[PDB]
DNA sequence: AGAGCGGGGAGCCAGCAGGGAGCTG
RNA sequence: GAGGGAACCCACU
DNA sequence: CAGCTCCCTGCTGGCTCCGAGTGGGTTCTGCCGCTCT
């Protein structure tokens, strides 16, 4: 999926990629200071576009506790099995194109999240 | 600002009894019944007692320029 | 003339509720309606008393007082509920370091009321435009 | 014990009228304005640096406590006397206060020790007094106290008396501050921008706005710029980062993106980094920006000490304008990029610029605050010139020949005055209509002027989304009381029990917050906020914490009892975002809310009971506030509510559609204003009526106020029987409504007769009308004084004689006194003199510049009132009173939108009339009911049957099951009539049957200020402009009506060419030029001599007569002043 | 010496800076 | 038997 | 064949328009200090 940030260690700073022919391998090398680091993933650009299907990262669980959300009682968690859970749509706009419910247990510590 | 001398719809007079409305008020009759005791049997004469606001008590209260 | 005004939160109990099942059930959709439950013992209870609040296990444990030490361990439940940051000491049951804690932290609230109320209008001074009254001829 | 649903209605109306009996309908104005008084003059006075003068010794200036008198007025004499407002209102004097100033001067010589000098209590100006607040001299009096003053006691107050005349102030919309907004640039280089309104809290300076900016794709990707204030270029933000203080990345990424496992954040944030690469090191930075501000720098440190004070006092204010404040101040601008990536990357939405909870409210208070800001600047700058112009050469200075006093009071004067906010001299620049003249024309008038906002919005735009009643109006803003026309949607109208929060001190919530648990930003590491909720304090990031249901839960505990966190204060939850924002902040609008908990109200029986006997408990609103009970919500804090319409939601239902309500409505129909709550049945009628309505009520005739016999007003309309309402409203018992009532309960049957009343129109019983119905008294005032101009120019009030004055209008003097003015109870014409007033210029010595009436107005003089000005000259009033009956063309009108004229007036034996000999007041069209929808009319009518004959007053407030279109009818079929309202008419003109049966009923019908007697004009000749030789401008200057460009193609269209030429030649300016037949250009002519001469060809025999209009003539001869020649060639 | 004079949107057009072609010595 | 302009605000259809 | 010339296109800045007609009101010109007796 997606690569994270290289940062350097001695200038505290972003490293950069850059591929090293002498082993023809591919090192993190800053360019604030001569520092170097071997790379353990190759991915160095990577890009989603139709790869949103996880909005699931995105809600965090405290949505349980608000009283405006709709609570239901038909959709019981898979984790605690506790009966209430709050129902929503995710509002982005890379989710205007669907209307897929997402539920979050309201009980409390138990904090699953799931869809459908 | 005082009582109409006379009913706007009919003609019957009823300048002559806002005082008496009041005093049947405060004699504890109710609204419909004070109307009736004064002989105001059609609504627009009941609306002409019912819906008077009587300003010039309040007007008295201001000291005379004159 | 009646108006009519309604309201349905959309969707998409059907559920084989045995006897136990619905027993629980009623418990956990009117928890608050308990005086007294007789001689329960702690295992037959043990779900509704976990969906239920400490205001409501203090009720219960003031009236249904040999049950307590069976209770303990839920505290621990809303222990780490509440005060997660803490562990108890050597022989500390967590029913009475629970209330010790809250009675703790609403006596502080109330000092801190206090303080707060006489440290910034009793103890300070604010300054505010008065009543001259000079009648001052600096104006003609 | 919980209210039952029976005594729910009068629960919920008890406690209304509570909050009616404590905090009335100008609160805010009034709370405004004494806060203003009371905390920001000294705020500003204080906040101002002192004076240090050195030319050589050093003058230190300080400026100290000060003093405010009550409203006094002072004569040419000297003496103080206290102004009452009544005089001020009659004399044209301003109701205003004097402010007295302490100031502390300090000298510092070489080699010597200080002198300070203690001028205490000097005068620096008049602060205009706003009537009815704390520094009034209305303040605390009884209504016996204020009537023994001529006053009204139903008179709310909440204006301020400018020269006579009282002025509002009208509420001012501005976006809030300290707040990050982030709107999608509509086509522009950005395609996402994060701006933040920030102005340092409690301290009047003017708002700096920085923008964070993410540029539109079409580089390598999106690049975030920050536009600041005072730097005009866009500085790329890793460089505002650098220039902070932060060499490092780690430290600029923590402070921007919270998570570090989230990958997206970073790859946005990477453009922005690798386009700011080359600027590494803090000074650098500041380099990079200062090199491109408003003022650059040949010097580098001069560049860098740009930067810094750029970046320290104003690049985000609000979080610091101090040293050291680098952190709190770049966790902000952190958060600012945050929520632009946020935003960017769609996990957060827009925000929208009508929400409500972005805008706050200037009222009387901060308005007037920024204008003392400004003028007491001024008044600095002015003692700073005098004190330099004397120490530059000579000894010593007196402070009180350096005050100038005319700057507050004459700053404060011409705002007040004019409308036009901020200072003369830039008047083009100036917002106008900030300061308007209170309408007095009925009680609705002004209550509904006192309660008016504005959306600073210019109203050509074509744009409707401010105009748009947006969802966040409810309950703060009336959706119906909106202006028609150009400002439809703009100018609006706070709700009932909306209240304007007027401002605290942050203060004791940040003391409690550090004691509860809240980490600094300034001792935490950034690893430990992207689970933390952010904690904002107007706006203020000031911490994170951790157990965010305890701290919500203990704020409104604390806020429930009226501790630590005052009423007023605004505590919003943002769950998905994990934040947590409080406002104290003045301008936001709330209301409130009853409390409900566990699906059950905290409002019990117990509350009531107490309330029930308001006066012999003590018991008022604010126990209801202490108890816990009702909650004062705004709009942000709107958000986060789950509202019950009524208790019954709380109620279990067999399709449970919410069981966690947070708070309950009080009465849903306090979302209407003061206008549109004298509606009945707000709910049956279509609501551009309910707008109209809004409309009209206010150019109802009425009694404005009780104390109109001392007030000489410029217009005043007085009805001579007003009515309360047989069908009321419970909000109109708050309004005052049925003590200063405006309008007659008339029989109205709605049925087609003669044809008199179609198209809107309304017939009016003749029988009615002679016994006083809709008979009213239009009081109007002159004012003349005699100005002294100089030494040869005096004007008098003196009789005029033909024998030594000359400039008159040839009209007779004879009922004229002999002290030049006209005597009470003389009858009066349009061409009559009621003030005498002559000139002396340098045989006629005298000119006459008397005072005439109004045109073709008949009345008697009703009051002449002699007094002398503010400058010492004698002045008068004079009140003309014409009884104005109603007449054909008089414009009445329901309280339901049907608006109309009168079409006719027949006779008590010609309107038709039923079995027992009634007949209608006013008759109107059944066509003017369909395409309307005002079924509240018909509703009206049918509970005002029913009231007039069971003799109660009909309750109408908008929702309430308990009255209904059935019960109504079953109620009038109890009294023998049918119970829809119909009645068997009779033809007045005949004796026989109307085949219909005629819905007949009394209605309230209110007179509007509309008489056709004010409008009626015509003009056969008569007065000409000065310039273009055209007729005047409108009936008061026997003007002619404008034939503009339509009508021109309308008779184009006709093909009418020699009505064209009569309209737009000869009867508006026929003119004669003589035109050169070489050249072209007018020529001169003597008539007289018949000399017809051309310069520019010695041509004296080829001239022409041409007629034009005169305006071509003007038109030519501005362009040949331009350096163009028309030359009109007449072959 | 007081009296009096002085000092917002929307949309179209025009000029200049970038191309890409052709041209000549 | 005819001696101000301008700015602004409100309102009307 | 490299550098110069010479016309297509892209950009930014400048510019001009924004319903018709009516009442009414207040407030401003004008802004104050001087040099001469
Ligand atoms: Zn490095
Ligand atoms: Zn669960
Ligand atoms: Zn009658
Ligand atoms: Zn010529």
């Amino acid at each position: 999926g997606f690569v994270g940030i290289r940062f350097c260690q001695e200038c505290n700073n972003m490293l950069y990629p850059k591929e090293d022919k002498e082993n023809r391998i591919l090192l993190y090398a800053c360019r604030n200071c001569d520092y170097q680091q071997e790379a353990d993933n190759s991915c160095i650009y990577v890009n989603k576009i139709t790869h949103e299907v996880d909005e699931l990262t995105q809600i965090i669980a405290d949505v349980s506790q608000d009283p405006t959300l709709p609570r239901t009682e038909d959709h019981p968690c898979q984790k605690c099995g506790h009966k209430e859970a709050v129902f929503f749509q995710s509002h982005s706009a890379r989710a205007e194109d669907a209307m897929r419910l997402y539920y979050v247990c309201t009980a409390p510590h138990c904090g699953h999240r799931w869809t459908e | 600002m005082i009582i109409p001398v006379r009913c706007f719809t009919c003609g019957k007079i009823v300048g002559n009894k806002w005082e008496a409305y009041l005093g049947l008020l405060q004699a504890e009759y109710t609204e419909g019944d004070a109307l009736d005791a004064l002989g105001l049997k059609r609504y627009c004469c009941r609306r002409m007692l019912l819906a008077h606001v009587d300003l010039i008590e309040k007007l008295l209260n201001y000291a005379p320029l004159e | 003339g009646r108006r009519m005004n309604s309201k349905m939160q959309v969707y998409s109990l059907p559920k084989m509720m045995t006897l136990h099942q619905q027993c629980i059930r009623v418990l956990k959709n009117n928890i608050d309606s308990i005086f007294e439950v007789g001689g329960v013992p702690y295992s037959v209870l043990e779900p509704v008393l976990e969906r239920c609040t400490p205001d409501q296990l203090y009720r219960i444990e003031e009236y249904n007082h040999v049950l307590i030490e069976e209770t303990d361990q839920l505290w621990k439940v809303h222990c780490h509920r509440d005060f997660k940051e803490e562990r108890p000491e050597e022989y500390e049951s967590w029913r009475e370091m629970y209330l010790r804690l809250q009675d703790a932290r609403e006596q502080r609230l109330r000092v801190l009321t206090k303080n707060i109320q006489f440290a910034h209008a009793n103890k300070p001074k604010g300054r505010q435009a008065k009543m001259a009254f000079v009648n001052s001829v600096a104006k003609p | 014990d919980e209210i039952t649903p029976d005594l729910w209605q009068e629960a919920c109306w008890i406690v209304i009228s509570s909050y009616f009996d404590e905090k009335g309908l100008v609160r805010q104005q009034l709370d405004s304005f004494d806060e203003f008084i009371q905390m920001s003059v000294q705020r500003i006075v204080e906040d101002a640096p002192p004076i240090d003068l050195q030319a050589p010794p050093r003058y230190l200036l300080k400026f100290e406590q000060i003093y405010l008198s009550k409203p006094t007025h002072w004569e040419r004499d000297g003496a103080p006397s206290p102004m009452m407002p009544n005089e001020a209102r009659l004399r044209n004097l301003t109701y205003s206060a004097p402010l007295y100033v302490d100031i502390t001067k300090t000298v510092i010589k070489e080699g010597e020790e200080q002198l300070q000098t203690q001028h205490q209590k000097t005068f620096i100006g008049k602060i205009p007094i706003m009537l009815r607040s704390t520094y009034c001299l209305l303040n605390g009096l009884t209504d016996r106290d204020l009537c023994e003053l001529n006053e009204c006691p139903l008179d709310p107050g909440g204006y301020f008396i400018i020269n006579g005349s009282e002025k509002v102030l009208i509420a001012q919309e501005k976006m809030a501050t300290n707040t990050v907004y982030v709107f999608a640039k509509k086509d522009s280089k950005y395609a996402y921008t994060g701006e933040c309104r920030s102005c340092l809290e409690n301290s009047s300076r003017p708002t700096s706005t920085i923008w964070v900016s993410m540029l539109a794709r079409g580089a390598i990707g999106q690049r975030i710029v920050a536009t600041l204030p005072y730097i005009k270029q866009e500085v790329p933000i890793i460089i505002v980062f650098r220039a902070l203080g932060f060499v490092s990345d780690r430290d600029i990424l923590e402070h921007i993106i919270y998570d570090f496992e989230d990958p997206e954040m970073m790859e946005m944030v990477k453009p922005s980094l690798d386009e700011a690469f080359v600027i590494q090191e803090q000074n650098v930075a500041l380099n990079f920006i200062g090199s491109r501000g408003a003022k650059p720098g040949v010097t580098k440190e001069k560049r860098i000490k740009y930067a810094k004070e750029v970046l320290q006092k104003e690049m985000l204010p609000h979080v610091g304008v101090s040293d050291f404040c680098e952190t709190k101040k770049a966790y902000f601008l952190g958060y600012m990029v945050h929520r632009l990536l946020l935003a960017a990357l769609g996990r957060r939405e827009l925000d929208d610029r009508d929400h409500y909870g972005n805008k706050r409210l200037d009222l009387a208070g901060p308005l007037l605050a920024f204008l003392f800001r400004g003028m007491f600047k001024n008044l600095l700058k002015e003692v700073r010139i005098y004190a330099q112009k004397f120490i530059d050469r000579g000894k010593d200075f007196n402070l009180e020949l350096a005050i100038k006093t005319r700057i507050i009071s004459d700053g404060l004067k011409y705002s007040l005055a004019t409308g036009n906010w901020g200072d003369q001299k830039k008047a083009h620049q100036a917002r106008a209509g900030v300061s308007q003249v209170l309408n007095r024309l009925t009680f609705a008038s002004t209550l509904s002027h006192l309660r008016r906002l504005n959306s600073p919005i210019g109203r050509d735009g074509k744009l409707a989304k401010p105009r748009q009643l947006h969802n966040t109006l409810w309950g703060m803003v009336c959706p119906a009381e909106t202006p028609e026309g150009h400002a439809v949607g703009l100018v609006k109208n706070l709700a009932l029990m909306a209240y304007i929060s007027v401002g605290s001190q942050p203060s004791p919530i940040l003391e409690f917050l550090e004691e509860w648990s809240m980490e600094n930003l300034e001792e935490i590491s950034p690893a430990a906020i992207a689970d933390a909720t952010k904690i904002f304090v107007n706006g203020c990031w000031v911490g994170i914490h951790k157990d965010p249901e305890q701290l919500m839960n203990t704020l409104r505990k604390l806020r429930r009892q009226m501790d630590i966190i005052v009423s007023e204060v605004s505590m919003i939850r943002d769950i998905r975002e994990r934040e947590i924002r409080i406002y104290t902040d003045a301008g936001r609008i709330c209301r409130p809310l009853l409390i409900v908990e566990k699906q059950k109200l905290l409002l019990k029986k117990r509350h009531i009971d107490q309330l029930k006997e308001r006066e012999y408990n003590n018991y008022s609103w604010q126990d209801l506030v202490a108890s816990g009970v009702v909650e004062y919500i705004d709009t942000l804090e709107e958000e986060t509510v789950m509202l019950a319409m009524t208790p019954d939601d709380l109620q279990e239902k067999e399709v449970a559609y919410c069981s966690t309500y947070t708070h309950c409505e009080i009465h849903p129909s306090m979302i209407l204003g003061v206008c549109a709550s004298i509606i009945p049945f707000p709910d049956h009628n279509q609501s551009p009526r309910n707008t109209y309505q809004s409309a009209m009520g206010k150019q109802a005739m009425g009694v404005y106020i009780t104390n109109f016999h001392v007030r000489m007003d410029t217009l005043a309309h007085v009805l001579y029987y007003p009515q309360k309402p047989l069908v009321t409203t419970r909000s109109m018992e708050y309004l005052r409504f049925r003590e200063l009532p405006a309008g007659i309960n008339s029989i109205v049957a709605i049925a087609s007769y003669t044809g008199y009343n179609q198209e809107d129109s309304v017939i009016m019983n003749r029988s009615a009308v002679d016994r006083g119905f809709f008979r009213s008294v239009f009081y109007r005032s002159y004012k003349e004084q005699e100005s002294k101009k100089g030494f040869d120019q005096e004007e008098v009030f003196e009789k005029p004689t033909r024998e030594t004055c000359q400039g008159m209008r040839h009209a007779i003097y004879d009922k004229l006194d002999d002290d030049g003015l006209i005597a009470p109870g003389v009858r009066v014409s349009g061409d009559d003199v009621i003030i005498g007033k002559t000139v002396t210029l340098p045989r006629y010595t005298k000119r006459d510049c008397s005072t005439f009436l109004r045109t073709s107005e008949t009345g008697i003089v009703d009051q002449v009132m002699v007094t002398l000005n503010q400058e010492g000259y004698k002045f008068c009033k004079i009140r003309v009173r014409s009884v104005r009956i109603p007449q054909i063309g008089d414009k009445f009108a329901s309280r339901h939108g049907q608006k109309g004229t009168c079409g006719i007036q027949y006779r008590q034996e010609d309107m038709p009339f039923t079995c027992e000999g009634i007949t209608p007041d006013i008759i109107i069209n059944p066509h003017a009911i369909p395409s309307r929808m005002t079924i509240g009319h018909l509703i009206e009518c049918l509970q005002g049957k029913v009231s007039a004959n069971k003799g109660e007053i009909g309750d109408a407030t908008p929702f309430n099951d308990a009255v209904n279109v059935q019960k109504i009818s079953n109620l009038l079929s109890d009294y023998g009539y049918h119970l829809r309202g119909n009645e068997v008419l009779y033809n007045g003109f005949t004796g026989r049957k109307i085949t219909s049966q005629i819905f007949i009923g009394p209605t309230y019908y209110q007179r509007l200020k509309h008489m056709v007697d004010d409008k009626i004009h015509s003009r056969a000749r008569g007065p000409i402009q000065i310039l273009n030789r055209q007729p005047m401008e409108g009936r008061s200057r026997d003007g002619g009506l404008r034939f503009g460009e339509m009508e021109r193609d309308c008779q184009i269209a006709h093909g009418a060419a020699q009505f064209l030429r009569e309209r737009l030649f000869e009867a508006s300016d026929p003119y004669q030029v003589h035109v050169c037949n070489l050249c072209g250009i007018m020529a001169i002519a003597n008539t007289r001599t018949h000399t017809y001469e051309c310069r520019g060809c010695r041509n004296k025999t080829q001239i022409s007569l041409v007629r034009m209009p005169y305006a071509c003539k003007l038109l030519f001869q501005e362009l040949m002043s331009m350096s163009i020649a028309p030359r009109m060639m007449s072959v």
